[PDB]
């Protein structure tokens, strides 16, 4: 079964992707908006 | 020598005075609501002055138990009757 | 010409709004009675 | 010259003198295991596995030996209190000679290589100068390691070609090696299964074939190799170093909380076990079910096993020592010799009283007694003129049930005091103090010692790491930084990126 | 025969002699007492 | 005495301590504040059973 | 006591006796020995880091130095390129008799407030105390860490000379 | 720009800080953890 | 030039703040720990899992105020807010100790993240990494005091609270249960404490009182320059005085600040390792001999026997508050005290 | 440097210093390894920490 | 015999105290 606990480890487990996947895309997305001059 | 404004041309401008004159008063006005609303009892499960203990108890409401230590809460809380 | 919303910027606003915020909320409970 | 603490960095760039001075560090160790198990068998008494086990008697090896299914000596007797066993070669002397042999031989290599440092095999072909080629290296010791632990897992532990491990039930009673299958299942993740070390060693020791072959035949990115620093074995030593703190940390605490490979019989139980009277709970459990079919009191508790109440006694709790308070645990309130029995405590009016057991923070605790409802009903005193709940007010009696006192009363105070202060520390025993002259103060078991060597040294070698890994990263600064450094480079705003010249 | 070209000579200094003789025997005095117990 | 109860406590290694156990004791509460130099002893073991080396020192 | 054993037990004691813990030149004293430490060790590893190349790896880097040379040993301004980058530039010193004399200020005042501490505890000037300070709605006391704190002075303070006290109160 | 001056700005910033902390310390003695 | 160094580009600018990789670990994490702190000495009780009010809101102040371990029954539970005990509860959570977890949890992130950005920051601008090898200290003690030590432990209630009192009460708990003073590796610690803020004292004096008269100003800090070649003191004549003062004296200005590194770095990795001994109360707690000739002889006193005495009323009189999930009650009758007191 | 039968057996194992993939290469695999890696390790440390709960799985001496 | 060692400790630790000052290596401008 999916134990209660089991569905909260990936609730955490998206919670945790959706942070880091979001926090990668905007600073990916500023650094290509806003880049150094060479 | 790092590109953003120097804070003290920022801090000596009417403009900023403008701008945080209305939020700065805003933050701290809605920061004492949170408080004389009671609002923040709500959000941290604080216990107000008349609700540490029912009437008669002496005890302390501790947590026993890991699993069910939720509803151990819940039972304590309904205790104050 | 300087920019406004900078890096520096999100730094002060992350520390300072909730800074403000706790004030008001602490001040408020100097008139808190038993 | 070189300060003191570089005079090892002349192996850097020596690969046979290197091969040599590990050869050299593997006689040392393997030399120490030969010589620590033959002083264990020098010392340890093989006459008592129930109240005289290795864990008493401060043994740090055997238990290791044991683990993985050495268990007699040559001379006969077995760890699990057989006689007349025949252990073949292969038993705790065979295994130290053993050890002692092959430091003997890493020894003779060591000087062979050592001498012979200057072999073509450790130059680079292009250039004559001395190389190793790590990336290509890792892959073979991997590969390697893979098909080791394979093999342990696939035929040692399953008893397929091997003896097994040590597995026993839940209350460390009858202790035993044993075959072992895999669990494939998610309880394969359980510490506490047995199976699931065997399914670790074949799936890890597949995976690591896999990835040996790997590291074998496709060479490292540009980008990692220069990131790494992949031609510089400082890097090497700064993730292994780490890679060995991570393993220390995890062998400490599953040393410490108990799994499949930290059995109380070979280790001594946890300090978790007397917190949650894990013991007493299966002993009343036990005394319960004999009592619900009809057996006396008397019975009841005579039924308990003896190491089972052994177990229920808090100087076998590992968090009851010192740091120097050295040796056995029968240094300390001796060697013990068989349970007293289960005591009981009653009042003059005849209701059961319960002694508070004393928990493992505290070096000494009072003496107060209670009725099955935490009432207080007795205690010694401290202050004797308010004293409401003495021994003497309160006519407190203690009889007991199983062991050597069993069917005996005591009324008298002093006596009923004396067993009242042992039963703070659960079930009691009579000790041998005279032959080893001990002191009456508690030390740890094994369990202890080893987790605290290992956290210890963990946490040390995490300071290895970042040496290692801050000498590899800045080799270039390590004997001082650019002379002719530009004031450009680290003036603000000067360059639009740190540190870089191509963004002026 | 042929001589290791990596040998390095060691020095240790005489400052570097008395700190350590005065860190050995300091952390002797210190952990005597427990050693004796 | 440090106490002036007549419960001598023992600071030195020859009486029983380690360096970590041992000390030179303070002088006796029965002394107080009073200057308490070698001279307003009746003899050294006086002088030593009330603590006066802590204050010499 | 001068020993070192007698040194942990006048501290015990002065904590049963004083609440010292609880007195804000103790804390001073605190910040003066953890931020003295801090700042040793913070100087240490900068001065260290940024020492100028001098000597090849076979060498001790000290060598790179030599009693009463002229040049300074190290980059002050590498030095301060580093540390205003860690936390933020105007945070960093880049005047050496300023960050001198902060390392000599910042210890010295620390330790004055502590030994003013202890100078004016001994006229019982004591810790905070916030014994029973938080009351609810009927009266009865939430205890709060000062609490924690009152009972473990209590059981010095009860224990300390045994057979010394022979009326209620420990008056000095 | 810089029209309000530097040493106006910190006197009233200051100021500001004591009335907050001042009416922190009035709380010490009234209403809650006054002890009364 | 992918998207990575694009990246990287723009992580490494030369800004107010600098960012870096390591800031992307170090910024959440270190704002979450002061936020959770903050947030919970302002706000949360800690009624639930030890018996205390600890907030602003309570009642309490800066002194009193603590983010509070989990009750004893959690054990070490993570206590992660979408785990088993809260169940997704925010409430419940903080009612349960979760914001002790998230601030020691993200505290720990945020303090790898910060070493990382000592080492990033080193890189870039070209000097050794000295600064984050001193850095392992801080670390060491977190881990040790914060993490194993609890862990060893029943459960992180017996982790320190965060809070000033709460520290203070951990001190004291330290001394009553495991004669933390006794121990050899903390009097390493104070040794190497001590002794740092003594080097930081002394080498900040010396300095600022063997100054070359580089001005004419009575003021002496401007007459320096960032940029100047020379020492800004003399060495030889502070190495003289030094020399004839104290009898020794530095004369090598690259071992004073490796030495001013070492010492309390060292003293800070001694003190960690003495904790990991606790962690599993093996203590530095009696010395046997003098056990075994105490309890033979009636009139044998040392201070070390004296402070055995003041560690047994600590325990006594401190651990049935201290101690909630245990129930202890100790009569009055069995409480150790000397007389009157 | 003397070259020995068995050096000359092994001399192509140590004959590749410094040779690379060029650029990336596999790094993103490898990453992909190490996430998954990373929730390996999650999920047994929560499996042991009785945060992860699951049927069949009791961790505990009475497995 | 633990006495004899701590004083022996101690009388070691003077005479290293009296070398490190009298007969330490000379401090040389060079
Ligand atoms: C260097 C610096 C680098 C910077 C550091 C970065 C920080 C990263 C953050 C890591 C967080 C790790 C948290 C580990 C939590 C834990 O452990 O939680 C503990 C759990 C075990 O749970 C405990 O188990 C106990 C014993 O239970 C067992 O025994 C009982 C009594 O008999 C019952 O039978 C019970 O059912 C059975 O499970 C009690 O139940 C406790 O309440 C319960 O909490 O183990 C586990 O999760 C896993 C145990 C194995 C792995 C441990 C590796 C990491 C820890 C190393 C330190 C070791 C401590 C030694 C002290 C010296
Ligand atoms: C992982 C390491 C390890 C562990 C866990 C054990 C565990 C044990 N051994 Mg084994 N042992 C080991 C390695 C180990 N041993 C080694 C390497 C040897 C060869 C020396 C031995 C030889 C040995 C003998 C001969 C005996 C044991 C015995 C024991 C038991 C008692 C241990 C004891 O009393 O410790 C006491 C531990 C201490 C007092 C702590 C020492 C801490 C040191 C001194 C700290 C030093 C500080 C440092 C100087 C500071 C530097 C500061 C600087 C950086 C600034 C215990 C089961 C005893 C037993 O019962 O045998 C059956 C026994 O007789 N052992
Ligand atoms: C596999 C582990 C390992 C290996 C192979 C090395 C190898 C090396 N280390 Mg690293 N290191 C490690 C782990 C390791 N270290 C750990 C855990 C730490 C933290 C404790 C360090 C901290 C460290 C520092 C701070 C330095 C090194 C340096 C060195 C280099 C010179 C060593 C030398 O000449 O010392 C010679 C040592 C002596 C002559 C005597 C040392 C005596 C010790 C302190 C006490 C007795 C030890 C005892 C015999 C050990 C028992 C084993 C133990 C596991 C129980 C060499 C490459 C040096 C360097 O980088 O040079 C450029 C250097 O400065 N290491
Ligand atoms: C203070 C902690 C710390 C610091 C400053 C360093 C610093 C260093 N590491 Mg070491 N490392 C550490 C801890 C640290 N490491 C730990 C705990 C491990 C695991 C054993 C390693 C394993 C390691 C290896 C194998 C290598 C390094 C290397 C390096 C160097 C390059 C930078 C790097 O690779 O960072 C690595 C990045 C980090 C330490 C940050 C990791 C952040 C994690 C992924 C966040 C996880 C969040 C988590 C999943 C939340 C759930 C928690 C759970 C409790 C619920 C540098 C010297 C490399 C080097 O030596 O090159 C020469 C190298 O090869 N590190
Ligand atoms: C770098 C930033 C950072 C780091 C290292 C952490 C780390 C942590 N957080 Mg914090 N947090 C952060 C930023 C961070 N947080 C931010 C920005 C917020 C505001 C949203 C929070 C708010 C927060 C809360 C409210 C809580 C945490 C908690 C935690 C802990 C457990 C996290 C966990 O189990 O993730 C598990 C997830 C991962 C490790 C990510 C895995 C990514 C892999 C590599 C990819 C796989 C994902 C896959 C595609 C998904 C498929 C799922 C499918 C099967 C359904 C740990 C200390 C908990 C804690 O502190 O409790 C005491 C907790 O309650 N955090
Ligand atoms: C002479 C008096 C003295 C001295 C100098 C010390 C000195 C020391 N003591 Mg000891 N202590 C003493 C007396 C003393 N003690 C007595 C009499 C007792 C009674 C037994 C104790 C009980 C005691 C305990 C119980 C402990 C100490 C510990 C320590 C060490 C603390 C190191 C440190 O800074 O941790 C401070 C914390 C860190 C360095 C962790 C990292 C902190 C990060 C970097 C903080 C970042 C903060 C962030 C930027 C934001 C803050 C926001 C703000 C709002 C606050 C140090 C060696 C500790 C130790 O041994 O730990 C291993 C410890 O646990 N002591
Ligand atoms: C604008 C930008 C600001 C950016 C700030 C960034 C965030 C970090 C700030 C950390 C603040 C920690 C101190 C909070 C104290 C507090 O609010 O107490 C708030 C309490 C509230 O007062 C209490 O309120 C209760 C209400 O029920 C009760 O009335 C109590 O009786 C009463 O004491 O005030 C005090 O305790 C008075 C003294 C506070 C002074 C503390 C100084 C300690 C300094 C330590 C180092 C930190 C440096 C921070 C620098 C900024
Ligand atoms: C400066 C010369 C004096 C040397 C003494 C040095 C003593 C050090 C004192 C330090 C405290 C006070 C600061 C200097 C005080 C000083 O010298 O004043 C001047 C300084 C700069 O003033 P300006 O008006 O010139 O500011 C604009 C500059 O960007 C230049 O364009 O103002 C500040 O920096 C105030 C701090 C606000 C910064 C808030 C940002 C918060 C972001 C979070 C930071 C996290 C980073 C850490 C990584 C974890
Ligand atoms: C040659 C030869 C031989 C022989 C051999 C032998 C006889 C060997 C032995 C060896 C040995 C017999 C070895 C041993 C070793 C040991 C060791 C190596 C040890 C070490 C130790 C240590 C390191 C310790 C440490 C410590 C201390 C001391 C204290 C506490 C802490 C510690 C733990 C840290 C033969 C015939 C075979 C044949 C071939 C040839
Ligand atoms: C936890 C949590 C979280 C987060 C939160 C946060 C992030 C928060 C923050 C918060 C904050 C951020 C707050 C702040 C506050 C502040 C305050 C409260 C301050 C005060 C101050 C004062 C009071 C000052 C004083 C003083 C000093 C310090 C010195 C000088 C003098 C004077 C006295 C002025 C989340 C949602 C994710 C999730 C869940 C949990
Ligand atoms: C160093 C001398 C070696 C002495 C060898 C004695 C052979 S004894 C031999 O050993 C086997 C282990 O594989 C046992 O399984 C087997 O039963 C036994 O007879
Ligand atoms: C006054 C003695 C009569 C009661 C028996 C005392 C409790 S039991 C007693 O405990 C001793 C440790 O103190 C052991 O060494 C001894 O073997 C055991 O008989
Ligand atoms: C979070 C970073 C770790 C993963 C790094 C793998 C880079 S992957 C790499 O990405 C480049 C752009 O950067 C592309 O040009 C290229 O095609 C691709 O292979
Ligand atoms: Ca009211
Ligand atoms: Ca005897
Ligand atoms: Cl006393
Ligand atoms: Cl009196
Ligand atoms: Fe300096
Ligand atoms: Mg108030």
């Amino acid at each position: 079964t999916i134990t209660p606990s089991l569905k909260g480890f990936f609730i955490g487990l998206l919670s945790g992707a959706v942070v880091l996947g979001l926090t990668f895309a905007v600073l990916i997305a500023i650094s290509q908006i806003d880049k150094v001059q060479r | 020598t790092t590109g953003e404004r120097p804070f003290s041309d920022i801090i000596t401008s009417v403009r900023y005075w403008v701008i945080h004159s209305i939020t700065i008063p805003a933050l701290f006005i809605a920061g004492w609501l949170f408080v004389s609303t009671g609002l923040a009892y709500d959000v941290f499960g604080t216990p107000r002055p008349d609700s540490y203990y029912a009437q008669e108890q002496r005890s302390i409401p501790l947590v026993t138990d890991r699993f069910e230590a939720k509803q151990q809460v819940e039972t304590f809380l309904e205790q104050l009757k | 010409s300087y920019p406004i919303f900078t890096v520096r910027w999100v730094a002060v606003h992350t520390l300072a709004v909730p800074t403000i915020f706790f004030l008001g909320a602490i001040a408020a409970m100097q008139f808190i009675q038993r | 010259g070189l300060p003191w603490y570089r005079v090892h960095t002349v192996l850097i760039n020596d690969p046979g003198r290197l091969i040599a001075a590990h050869l050299m560090h593997t006689a040392l160790v393997a030399g120490w295991a030969g010589s620590m198990a033959l002083y264990e068998l020098a010392t340890f008494d093989p006459s008592d596995p129930v109240l005289n086990p290795m864990w008493r008697q401060g043994m740090f090896v055997l238990p290791f030996m044991a683990r993985l299914g050495v268990t007699g000596s040559w001379s006969g007797w077995s760890i699990t209190g057989e006689t007349g066993i025949d252990p073949g070669f292969w038993s705790f002397e065979g295994v130290a000679l053993a050890h002692i042999v092959l430091s003997g031989l890493l020894f003779l290599a060591a000087c062979w290589h050592w001498v012979y440092w200057d072999l073509e095999l450790f130059r680079d072909p292009r250039t004559g100068e001395p190389a190793l080629d790590l990336p290509k290296m890792f892959g073979i010791h991997l590969f390697l390691a893979g098909l080791l632990c394979f093999g342990f897992g696939a035929f040692h532990l399953t008893g397929l070609f091997g003896p097994g491990m040590w597995v026993s039930d839940p209350y460390g009673l009858t202790g035993s090696v044993q075959p072992v299958a895999p669990e494939w299942g998610p309880d394969g993740f359980n510490p506490y299964n047995p199976g699931g070390v065997v399914a670790h060693h074949i799936a890890a020791g597949i995976v690591g074939i896999i990835a040996g072959l790997f590291h074998i035949l496709v060479r490292p990115p540009q980008r990692l190799y220069k990131a790494l620093r992949m031609g510089n074995i400082e890097t090497v030593l700064s993730s292994s170093i780490a890679a060995v703190f991570f393993a220390a940390f995890v062998v400490a605490g599953t040393m410490w909380y108990g799994s499949a490979t930290t059995p109380i019989e070979l280790f001594g139980p946890t300090r978790y076990q007397w917190d949650s009277s894990y013991f007493q709970q299966e002993i009343n459990r036990r005394v319960q079910a004999s009592l619900a079919s009809g057996a006396t009191l008397e019975e009841a508790w005579s039924a308990i096993p003896e190491k089972l109440a052994f177990y229920d006694y808090i100087g076998n709790n590992p968090a009851k020592g010192g740091l120097f308070r050295t040796g056995p645990m029968n240094k300390g309130d001796g060697i013990a010799q068989a349970w007293k029995g289960h005591a009981v405590f009653r009042n003059k009016e005849g209701e059961e009283l319960f002694v508070r057991r004393m928990p493992a923070f505290f070096e000494s605790f009072p003496v107060i007694l209670t009725d099955k409802n935490g009432v207080v009903k007795a205690d010694i005193p401290f202050r004797r003129a308010e004293s409401k709940y003495s021994f003497e007010q309160q006519g407190v009696t203690v009889s007991f049930y199983g062991g050597e006192l069993n069917g005996q009363t005591f009324t008298d105070p002093p006596t009923v005091k004396s067993y009242a202060r042992k039963a703070i520390f659960g079930e009691i025993f009579e000790f041998d103090t005279e032959t080893l002259n001990s002191d009456g103060i508690f030390r740890t078991s094994p369990r202890g010692w080893f987790t605290f060597a290992h956290a210890v040294f963990a946490l040390l070698f995490f300071f290895g790491h970042i040496w290692h890994g801050a000498r590899t990263l800045f080799r270039d600064v390590f004997s001082g930084i650019d002379p002719e450094l530009s004031p450009e480079q680290v003036e603000w705003g000067f360059y639009q990126k740190v540190g870089d010249v191509t963004t002026r | 025969m042929e001589p290791n070209p990596n040998r390095q000579p060691v020095e240790l200094n005489r400052t570097s002699l008395y700190l350590g003789l005065l860190l050995i025997l300091v952390l002797a005095l210190l952990f005597s007492s427990y050693f004796f117990n | 005495d440090i106490d002036g109860i007549r419960e001598p406590v023992s600071g030195s290694l020859l009486y029983g301590n380690n360096i970590i156990t041992g000390a030179v004791v303070p002088s006796s509460n029965a002394i107080g504040l009073h200057f308490y130099p070698i001279w307003e002893a009746a003899s050294l073991d006086e002088w030593l059973y009330n603590g006066g080396p802590y204050q010499l020192i | 006591p001068l020993g070192i054993s007698g040194t942990f037990n006048f501290m015990i004691v002065f904590q049963a006796e004083h609440n010292i813990l609880m007195h804000p030149f103790h804390q001073l004293g605190v910040a003066g020995v953890f931020g003295g430490a801090l700042f040793c060790a913070m100087h240490g590893s900068l001065v260290t880091s940024s020492l100028i190349r001098e000597t090849t790896e076979t060498e001790s880097a000290n060598y790179g130095y030599k009693f009463g040379q002229e040049e300074e040993t190290y980059n002050i301004v590498a030095a301060h390129g580093y540390f205003g980058r860690l936390i933020f530039q105007y945070a960093s010193f880049n005047n050496s008799r300023s960050l001198h004399f902060f390392l000599a200020a910042w210890p010295v005042v620390g330790v004055w407030f502590a030994a003013l501490g202890i100078s004016t505890m001994a006229f019982n000037l004591n810790g905070f105390n916030f014994n029973h300070s938080v009351i609810d709605a009927k009266g009865n006391v939430i205890n709060t860490w000062a609490d924690i704190i009152n009972r473990a002075n209590l059981g010095m303070e009860v224990m300390h000379e045994r057979n010394a006290h022979n009326f209620p109160l420990d008056l000095a | 720009g810089g029209r309000i001056p530097l040493w106006i700005v910190a006197t009233v910033a200051g100021m500001g800080v004591i009335v907050i902390v001042g009416l922190f310390f009035y709380g010490a003695y009234a209403g809650l953890g006054s002890s009364l | 030039r992918g998207w990575f160094d694009i990246l990287d580009d723009w992580l490494k600018r030369d800004r107010f703040v600098f960012v870096g990789w390591s800031g992307i670990l170090l910024f959440p994490c270190a704002y979450l720990a002061l936020g959770g702190w903050l947030t919970g000495t302002t706000f949360v009780t800690s009624w639930y899992t030890h018996g205390l009010a600890s907030s602003y809101l309570e009642g309490c102040n800066f002194l009193t105020v603590a983010v509070s371990t989990p009750a004893n029954s959690m054990g070490h539970s993570l206590l992660l807010l979408w785990g088993p005990e809260a169940q997704g509860d925010f409430t419940r959570w903080c009612q349960l100790g979760g914001l002790w977890t998230f601030i020691a949890l993200h505290g720990a992130f945020g303090l790898i993240g910060f070493m990382l950005r000592q080492f990033e920051i080193a890189r870039l601008v070209g000097v050794r990494p000295y600064n984050a090898i001193a850095f392992s200290a801080p670390i060491a003690v977190f881990v040790s005091v914060f993490l194993i030590y609890p862990l060893g432990q029943s459960s992180w209630f017996f982790a320190p609270s965060f809070g000033v009192a709460a520290i203070f009460r951990f001190l004291l708990f330290f001394q009553g249960f495991h004669n933390w003073t006794l121990n050899p590796f903390h009097m390493m610690g104070v040794a190497g404490v001590l002794g740092g803020a003594l080097l930081c004292a002394i080498h900040g004096a010396t300095v600022e009182n063997t100054l070359f008269q580089d001005g004419e100003g009575a003021s002496t800090f401007r007459a320096f320059n960032p940029t100047q070649a020379e020492e800004t003191y003399s060495m030889v004549t502070a190495n003289r005085f030094w020399s004839q003062i104290f009898g020794i004296a530095f004369s090598n200005k690259r071992w004073l600040h490796f030495f001013m590194l070492f010492v309390p770095v060292t003293g800070l990795w001694m003190s960690a390792i003495g904790v990991v001994g606790l962690a599993l109360n093996l203590r530095s707690y009696d010395f046997i001999s003098q056990e075994i000739r105490a309890a033979e002889d009636p009139e044998f006193e040392t201070f070390y026997t004296k402070n055995l005495l003041l560690n047994e009323g600590i325990r006594a009189w401190m651990a049935p508050q201290d101690q909630p999930h245990e129930n202890f009650v100790f009569p009055e009758e069995v409480l150790p005290r000397g007389n009157a007191l | 440097a003397r070259r020995t039968w068995l050096g000359d057996i092994l001399r192509p194992l140590n004959s590749e210093y410094g040779k690379v993939a060029p650029g990336w290469g596999t790094t993103p695999l490898m990453a992909v390894f190490m996430g998954l890696f990373l929730v390996f390790l999650l999920i047994i440390l929560e499996i042991y920490n009785s945060t992860l709960i699951l049927d069949g799985v009791n961790v505990s001496w009475k497995a | 015999m633990e006495t004899i060692t701590y004083v022996f400790i101690f009388a070691c630790i003077i005479a290293l105290f009296f070398f490190a000052i009298f007969f330490r290596e000379p401090p040389r401008i060079t």
